[PDB]
Formats: C-alpha cells, structure tokens, sequence
C-alpha cells in the first residue's frame, strides 16, 4: 500500500491551494477506512486537516472547517484537498494518510497507518528564482591524506526545494546533501558534497544533477580540480 | 408454563471445583439470554454471571470472575456454571434467571430477571460429614403456671446443612419454634427447637423430638422430661 | 443512488441504504449508557459500531442529513461492534435541559427528511432516539 | 454504576402508604427494577425500567424515578407483601426488610441447664430461651457468677410469627465440663423494652 | 484538550532503553492515542495503535503503555537506525491534535571532523560574487564551533551555516558555512581561513587558502 502527493510548489496568497493524493494497492475506502490530510509547519507541529470516506463522508479540523473542502473519486482512486484564502501561515508540508478503525479486540477506532512522502507547499507572492549552480572544485587544501572532497553550491533559488543527484544518481556512497539555509539576502542556498579518494583525481567525471521543479531548471554542472 | 430447574451441589472443600447445571422448559430457550444469581443467607442477593443467548459468552461479576466459567447448550436446553478454586465465602444458594428484550423495539442486554429457578445450596467448607448429638432441654419448674412452660431439644454439632425437626411425629404446631442453624467455632452446625406446653401436659404427655440429618442418615428420637 | 426513506403511521419511521435497513423510533426507554457503551463524537467513531459497510454509512448519512454538528452538538451513544445483541445507536433527543437546543434542531430535521412528523418526544420530558436494523416493510415501496 | 438502598428495616402496619428509595452512582435513567423475596423462595420481578409493572403484579406497587433517584411505593399493603426488596442494574441494593408494626411484647425468658448426657461427653453448653417478643432489639447477657461474653456469641432468631408476629431468641452459652465444675450460679440477663426491670432467670446445679 | 510530549531531546546510547512521556490535559479514555516515527527526510510511520498494540512490521522492543493522562513509549535495545522524531496523537474537541515531539539522538564515540575548504568557483568570480565554503565532514556530537578569518579578522553577517541530521548509517553530523563577499572584497584580501573548534579535535585546526 502506497500514497503519492501532487500539487503546486508555490501558491500565491489569498488564492486556493489544491493537492490530490493517489491510492496505490487497493480501492478507495470500505469498512473502517478514511482518507486524511496531515499538514506539517516549519518547526510548528503536525496538524490534521480533514478526511473523506469511500462514499464521501467528511469531517474537518475546527480552525480549518471554515475554508477547507475535500473531494474523492473511487473510479480512478484519488482524493482531494481544497483550502481557500491562503496565507503565509498556511506554509507547510502536506502528507496524505489512511485513518482506519478496524482492530482485534479493543481500540478499533485507531490512527493513520499508511502515509505518503508529502509535498512541500510554500505560500508567497514573490516571483520564482532560478538557482545558479557553482561547482566546488576539489583543491589541494581540500585533500586530507588518501581521501579528497568536492561539491556543488546551489545558490539563490526560491521556493524550496532542489534535488541534487550525483553522476545522474549513480554514487550515493559517501554523499552529503545539506539542507537549504536562507541567505543574508533572504533566498535559499543549498550545499551538496561528495568525498571521493585522491586516487580517482582525474578519472570519472563528477557532475551534480541539480533540479528546481518550481522554476523548471535542470542544470548539470561538471566539477573538475 | 415457564420452569427452571437446577442439578445439585452441596459440600465442597475450598479450592476443589464444583459443576452446576440448569435445565429449562416452557419457553424458547435459544432466544432469551440466561444467567446465574448468588444468594448467601447473611447478605441476600448478588449477581454472579451472564451469557448471551446462542453463544457469545459475556463477562461475569468481578466479585469472583477470574476463577470459574459459565456455559450454554441450546441443544440440551441446559445452562452451566463451573465453580473452580473455591473460597469459603461462596457459601450460597444459586438461582437460574432469564429475560431479554423489552415489549417495544428493544432487544439488547437486560440484567432483569422475570423468571427464576429454585436454587441449590452450595456450602463451601472442608469439615467432615458427621451425625448430630441430640440432648433434651430440661423443662425446669420455674414458671410452674398451668398454662405456660417451655420444653425443647438441642441438635448439637452436625454437618452439613440441613436438619428437619418435628414433635410427636408431626402432632405439634403450637409453640414449636425451630431455631435457625448456627455454625459454631470450627465447623459443626448447632440449633435447638423449643415448644410451649401447659404445666398439666408435663406429667401427662410424652414429648419426643423427631430430628433427622439425612446427609449422615442419623434419625434420633429423644425423650424430654424434667 | 440516494438512501430510501419511508413514513408509516407516525412512530414507524424507516430508512434503507444499500443492503442495510433501520427503524427510527422515539421513546423514553433507555438501552445505551456511557462508560457501559461507546461515545460517537465524529463520523470515524461509527466505523467500529458495525461490521457491514452499508450499516456504518447509512448511520453516518442519517446524522449528517438531520444536521448533527460533529463539533457543537453533543455526542451520542452506540453499541460495541463485537456485540451479538445486534446494532443500535441512540441519540439523546430530550426537549428539556441542555439538550433542549439540540432537540428542537433535531425536531426540524425529521420535518425536512420524513417531511411531516408529529414528534413522539414530550417537550419538557425525557425522550430518546433509537435506530435498530429492521426488515424492509411490505407497505414501504422500493 | 453502584446501587444504594434505604431504609435498613421498614417497620409498618397494614394499610399504610409505605415507600422505598434507591440511589445510583452513575446517572442511570431507565435500567432499574424492583424485587420481592419472601425468605424461602426466589425473588419475583415486580416492576421493570423503574415505571412499567411486570405482567401479573398487584396495582398497589408503584415505581417512580429517573436520573439517579428511584422510589417504590405500596399504596395500601396487604399481608402477602411482607418481604425483602432489592434494586437492580449491574450492582444490587442492600435489602429493605419490611416488617409489621405490633404492640410491644415482653419475652418469656427460660433458662435451660446442660443435659446429663451432654455433661458426660466433656462439652456442656447452657441454653437460654426468650419466646415471642415484638421489638427485635433484644440483647442477652450471660452472667456466670456475674461476668461472660465467650459462649454468648452463639444466639439465633426465628422470623416474625404468622399469628402474633413476634420473634423468639435462643442464646447458647458454650463451655467445657472443666469450666462447668468451677462455677456455681448460671444466669441469663435479658435486656428488652417490654421489660420494665430487665429480668434474670437463674439456676445453680441442683 | 492539550498534548505535551516530554523531554525535548533524548540523547541516549545504543542498547540503553529510551522512555518518552506524553501527558494530556483532559483525561483520555485511550484508543485514539497512537505513536509515530519520522526518520530524517521521510514519511512518519505508525509505531503503536490504541496506545498498547505494536503496528504492522514494528518490532517488540517498541512498547506502548499508559492510561488516563500519562502515556509512555518505551524502546529497549536501541540501535543507530532508531534515530527519529517521535509523536503522540489524539482526537479531542473536534481535531486530531498531535504532540510536541522528542528527537532521539543515538550516541557514539566522540568523532573528529574531516575539515576541507573550498574557494569560490570561476563562474561565480566572473559574476561579481565570491562564496568560500568550509566543509566539515562526519563528526560527533552536533555541537561544533566554526568562524571565518579574513587576513586574521573575523567576518560575520554573511556566513551561513548548514547542518545535516544524524546520518544513521554511522551516527555522524556535518557542517557547511558559506562566507559570501563581492568581487572587490575578494581581491582586497589574500589569505582566507576557516577556524574550527570541536571536542573530537582537541587542537583548534585552522585550514586556510591563498588568493
Ligand atoms: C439525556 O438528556 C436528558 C435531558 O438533558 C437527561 O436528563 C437530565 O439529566 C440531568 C443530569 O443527570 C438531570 O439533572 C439533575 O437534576 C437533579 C434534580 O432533578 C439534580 O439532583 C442533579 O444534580 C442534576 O442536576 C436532569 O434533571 C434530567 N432531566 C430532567 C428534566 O429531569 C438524561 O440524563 C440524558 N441521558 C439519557 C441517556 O437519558
Ligand atoms: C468494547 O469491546 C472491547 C473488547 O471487549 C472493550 O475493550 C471495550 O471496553 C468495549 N467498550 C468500549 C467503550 O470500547
């Protein structure tokens, strides 16, 4: 059983955010099966939004009931989430789950068992920005014995996030993709490194596969000493 | 037409299991839920277990719950109560009761009991079955008035309950007060039955007490004179 | 595909969704109690009341049809699923006390679902809503 | 979810408007019943759901109550109503024994010596009778040369008589032959309301 | 209704048992409470359902317990792959409110950082910007001190630090401070240093480069 989230990365304020979750494994609902949406704020805890049944039965959160609608279609196995008059305080990571309330003895009405990876939703009226990828070339000072280190700096982009693959996703061993940190100028800056030994100095070409889907920029920067 | 009969169970040493049944007739047994009721003489009533009709055995009374079981057989039309790891405090009379629904659109669980049984006295004691020793209560000539004088017998140290006492093989009813059984220190029930007779009946009529203890088969007839 | 409704006599109220069919009755007789039974707060509590899919759905469709505010309106009682006694959900619809505001709201509901219903609930006396799965009546069409 | 019945023992005469109360720990609306147990037979169901009488129970019995407080009133009780009543639900009531109201009766106190056959076995018990008295609260004080409470722990009572509705008590002092041939005067001090000066019936040995 | 999860952060050694408390303001008659495990950069998964029963595919070292207000999650024989954020949930007064959260740090031997320095890229230097990146590879614990030295003078207000969460494969963290300056500022100085202070590396190592 799997779940997939699909919606816009950036939604302008006072507008409508809409995301749709894909049920993989079985048909939508049945006896003791509800489909929810669980929001996740930056630092601030998990908030539950609302659910929908196999034949469309909804119940929402007290603070969200005023502006949240949800839909469902059992024919193609997908359910909706609609929030109107979005604000900056509606910036979170939206996960879709399965509530369920079937058991063996007691505690039948239980909690969410299956979840999706979740889509990051940024709520801002600011224009999107393309990340300028700069290769961090392996230098003589960045050589500590038999090992070396190299990387790529995904500088000045908006909104979050960016996906960094290495050698088109070949080498994952000894890789550290750092989280995005807001700049002095107030833009996202991502670092991503890899530690290859000094033996493989001028052998295999090291390319970072950077992707910024909200701006649709696919940059393949080569790192050479 | 509704009748509820019990199997039987008496003496049992504390800890040993005792099994009891309840045959039912005159009503649709498989429909009405059935269950038992504990009744000690020194407390009155107490509910002990419940079983829904046609399987799905529900809980018991926490008073004793964990150490015994209740069963139901709809083919034989009998009820069951298997009392294991007994304690001395279960010295009681066990009734069989029914009822389900309520005359309107309701069915679901009813701790009410419209039709009862007879009850089988189950004494939980380790004491050995022994015969009673009968002693005559000497009619003293204190209240020597020609209309009032007491006379009796003493059914001392017997086990287990009960004891049936009569006078002149059922020829006396006036003044005959058969006192309840008292289980004295370290087993052995002991009671006494008295009769009020005029002083004229003292030296004319022969008074004997028809005491019997069928659990020990001891039939005693004792001559009472001052 | 909308749940079937039926009106008979006054007291004989009927409903059918899918395979399930209930009997909505109003009287002062009590069968469900708190601590003893279940406390339905939102429609996800109802799913551990029955095993049948139509039996859970019709009960939650009937409560959303009458206008039971799952946030404001008081919770109601239900029978534990693993119980052979059957299926029954009870809504406290007493027209006096704290449930007086809820009872008149529930009174107008039957006046718009079953259209005309002279309420078998006494205004200023104990009254309880009780639904039990019944057979689909002969008189009730479809 | 626990029951509380009061009074302990209702003492009333035939014709009175007698009424019994019942309490509940949890707010129980209509899940209560009343029982009638004449000692020697299983109780009969009187009324169910605190308001509706059972099919075939006299009209004088009336149960009223909802919420937590329940009452069982008998408009004009007949002699065939004198029994112990109980509450229902999971838990049960203590039992409000219903006794008659009678004129106070003095007990006919009678002291009985231990039998000669009883004396030879080693254990000789002294018996004291006090026949047909109405007020149940009657206490017996065993006085052997003026003191005792050992064997006094064994006393029994018959239930209210059918004719004159009076109880009768049998106090049995139990002791050994060793303790018997060690004391002289054996007394049975009876304290009762029907006795202006509590009467003492005594013997010695001969 | 209010859910409070205590403590804030639980740094424990593998094998040693971990106990997490979750107190409710209003007395919860259980069943709605369920524990969660969210591993870094992943979807949370159900640990315990109805506050007692362990979920599907969840080990028995994880044990759900409690009644009333206090509810306790207990993880006995810890491992480095048990590093996650733990949450307790509840439905009360219309809303599935969740817990605060306790980040469980799996301890290990105090490891020294592998410090490497990167000068600004050729493409960046032509664009009138210059970013010096100091990489600090796989150390323990997270608590590390880093500063920039421009011709033996500290530079602040431009340098932004980035830290990854505990790489459960070896229980180590990593850092990247990015000192940003203009083209003119890069030309006016010649030696750029990265001052590193950590418990693992007792001697404060300063790795520098020349223009
Ligand atoms: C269903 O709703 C009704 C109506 O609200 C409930 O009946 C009422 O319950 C309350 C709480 O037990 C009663 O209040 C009590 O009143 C007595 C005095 O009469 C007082 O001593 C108590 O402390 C308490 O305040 C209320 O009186 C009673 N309704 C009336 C008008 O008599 C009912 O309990 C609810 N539940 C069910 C399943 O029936
Ligand atoms: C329902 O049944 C289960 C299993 O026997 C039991 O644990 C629970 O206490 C019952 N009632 C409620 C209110 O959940």
């Amino acid at each position: 059983v799997q779940l997939q989230e699909s919606g816009p990365g950036l939604v302008k304020p006072s507008q409508t955010l809409s995301l749709t979750c894909s049920v993989s494994g079985g048909s939508i609902g049945g006896s003791s099966y509800y489909w929810s949406w669980i929001r996740h704020h930056p630092g601030k805890g998990l908030e539950w939004i609302g659910y929908i049944n196999y034949r469309g039965i909804t119940h929402y959160n007290a603070a969200l009931k005023s502006r949240v609608s949800m839909s469902v279609e059992t024919s193609q196995n997908h359910f909706s989430l609609q929030l109107t008059s979005v604000t900056a305080a509606d910036t979170a990571v939206y996960y879709c789950a399965r509530l369920t309330s079937d058991c063996s003895g007691g505690n039948c009405y239980q909690a969410f068992d299956y979840w999706g990876q979740g889509s990051l939703v940024s709520v801002s009226g600011a224009s999107t920005k393309g990340p300028s990828v700069f290769p961090l070339a392996p230098s003589s000072k960045s050589t500590s014995g038999g090992t070396a280190a190299l990387g790529c700096l995904v500088k000045d982009y908006f909104p979050e996030p960016v996906t960094v693959s290495w050698n088109s996703g070949a080498l994952t061993s000894g890789v550290h993709t750092f989280p995005a940190v807001l700049q002095s100028s107030g833009l996202y800056s991502l670092s991503s490194v890899v530690t290859v030994p000094s033996s493989s100095l001028g052998t295999q070409t090291y390319i970072c596969n950077v992707n910024h889907k909200p701006s649709n920029t696919k940059v393949d920067k080569r790192v050479e000493p | 037409q509704v009748q509820l009969v019990e199997s039987g169970g008496g003496v049992v040493q504390p800890g040993r299991s005792l099994r009891l049944s309840c045959a039912a007739s005159g009503f649709t047994f498989s429909s009405s839920a059935m269950h038992w009721v504990r009744q000690a003489p020194g407390k009155g009533l107490e509910w002990v277990a419940v079983i829904w009709s046609d399987g799905s055995n529900e809980n018991y009374a926490d008073s004793v719950k964990g150490r015994f079981t209740i069963s139901r057989d709809n083919s034989k039309n009998t009820l069951y109560l298997q009392m294991s790891s007994l304690r001395a405090e279960d010295t009681a009379v066990y009734y069989c009761a029914t009822d389900k629904t309520y005359v309107s659109g309701y069915t679901s669980t009813w701790y009410y009991f419209n039709y009862w049984g007879q009850g089988t006295l189950v004494t939980v004691s380790g004491a050995s079955t022994k015969g009673p020793s009968v002693f005559p209560l000497a009619p003293s000539s204190k209240s020597t008035s020609g209309g009032t004088a007491a006379l009796g017998c003493l059914v001392k140290d017997y086990f287990p309950e009960p004891v049936t006492v009569s006078w002149n093989s059922g020829a006396l009813t006036s003044g005959v007060h058969t006192f309840p059984a008292v289980l004295q220190s370290s087993g052995l029930y002991s009671l006494s039955s008295v009769v009020t007779v005029p002083s004229s009946s003292l030296g004319t009529q022969t008074y004997i007490c028809n005491v019997n203890h069928k659990p020990s088969n001891t039939k005693v007839d004792k001559r009472v004179e001052p | 595909d909308l749940p079937l409704l039926c009106t008979l006599n006054k007291s004989h109220l009927y409903i059918k969704g899918g395979n399930a069919s209930f009997k909505i009755s109003f009287d002062d007789i009590a069968v469900l109690l708190p601590e003893y039974d279940v406390i339905i707060q939102h429609p996800a509590d109802m799913s551990w009341c029955s095993k049948s899919d139509d039996q859970i759905w019709l009960s939650q469709w009937f409560m959303n049809a009458v206008g039971h505010d799952w946030y404001l309106d008081p919770p109601f009682l239900c029978r534990n699923r693993t119980k052979t006694e059957g299926f029954i959900f009870q809504v406290n619809t007493s027209k006096t006390g704290i449930n007086e505001n809820y009872a008149k709201k529930f009174k107008t509901g039957m006046h718009h679902l079953y259209r005309e219903y002279p309420d078998s609930c006494l205004d200023g006396k104990l009254c309880l809503m009780k639904a039990q799965p019944t057979s689909w009546p002969l008189q009730c069409p479809l | 979810i626990q029951m509380t019945q009061s009074p302990s023992t209702l003492s009333a005469s035939v014709g009175d408007r007698v009424t019994i109360t019942c309490r509940a720990s949890q707010s129980i609306d209509n899940w209560l019943a009343w029982y009638q147990q004449k000692p020697g037979k299983a109780p009969k169901l009187l009324i169910y759901t605190a308001s509706r009488l059972e099919s075939g129970v006299p009209s004088r019995f009336s149960g009223s109550g909802s919420g937590t407080e329940f009452t069982l009133t008998i408009s004009s009780l007949q002699p065939d109503d004198f029994a112990t009543y109980y509450c229902q639900h999971r838990t049960f009531g203590q039992g409000t024994k219903v006794e008659i109201k009678r004129t106070v009766a003095a007990p006919s106190v009678f002291i009985f010596p231990p039998s000669d056959e009883q004396l030879k076995s080693g254990t000789a018990s002294v018996v004291c009778l006090l026949n047909n008295f109405y007020p149940r609260e009657a206490k017996v004080q065993w006085k052997v040369d003026n003191a005792l409470q050992s064997g006094n722990s064994q006393e029994s009572v018959t239930e209210q008589d059918s004719k004159d509705s009076t109880y009768s008590l049998s106090s049995t002092l139990t002791l050994s032959k060793a303790d018997y041939e060690k004391h002289k005067v054996y007394a049975c001090e009876v304290t009762h309301q029907g006795l202006s000066s509590p009467v003492t019936k005594s013997f010695n040995r001969g």
